[PDB]
């Protein structure tokens, strides 16, 4: 790749028919209305920085007998929007993180009454030493985590 | 001229 690792493509199912590509070189990748975000998505419903994706070095506790990935990288999806995003089947509350498995469909905004439906398809084109690329790290099948100063710090300098 | 987030219920 020339600098692209993950591809988030606002599919036709969403009001947006565009394709976004997270330049592996940029970490973390910010998405939202304001062009300031590495990704450009303007939806009056979401905030200037509705959400951002961050890549981190994947590492387990121990390797007794079995030898896991040892120490590779995994892409994380962070959400900071008020409308809360939805990843596949997990809820994303303002200040949450989620693993992005190859072919991860993330819902940025969904309105039942407003019929406002959004969603991006994550397609890993390049694997920057990815432990795998994003299969769900076994056992833990798609679980939502909380964000900390580390994540908030990245957006703070947005 | 807009600059607010339409937070849904």
């Amino acid at each position: 790749g020339n600098g692209r690792f993950l591809t988030l493509k606002p599919l036709p199912d969403s009001i947006i028919q565009e394709s976004l590509e997270i330049q592996q070189g940029v970490n973390p990748f910010f998405i939202g209305r304001s062009e300031d975000c590495n990704c450009k998505i303007e939806d009056n419903r979401l905030s200037r920085v509705h959400c951002f994706i961050f890549k981190k070095r994947h590492a387990v506790g121990k390797s007794m007998y079995e030898s896991p990935a040892q120490g590779l990288d995994d892409i994380w999806y962070c959400h900071t929007g008020t409308n809360v995003s939805y990843l596949n089947n997990n809820r994303m509350i303002q200040g949450t993180k989620f693993l992005l498995q190859d072919g991860d469909e993330i819902k940025i905004i969904w309105d039942k009454n407003n019929k406002f439906v959004i969603g991006f398809k994550v397609e890993i084109n390049d694997t920057t030493g990815l432990f795998n690329e994003g299969l769900g790290m076994l056992q833990e099948q798609r679980v939502v985590l909380k964000q900390t100063a580390e994540e908030k710090d990245l957006v703070k300098k947005l | 001229e807009v600059e607010l987030t339409q937070e849904l219920p």
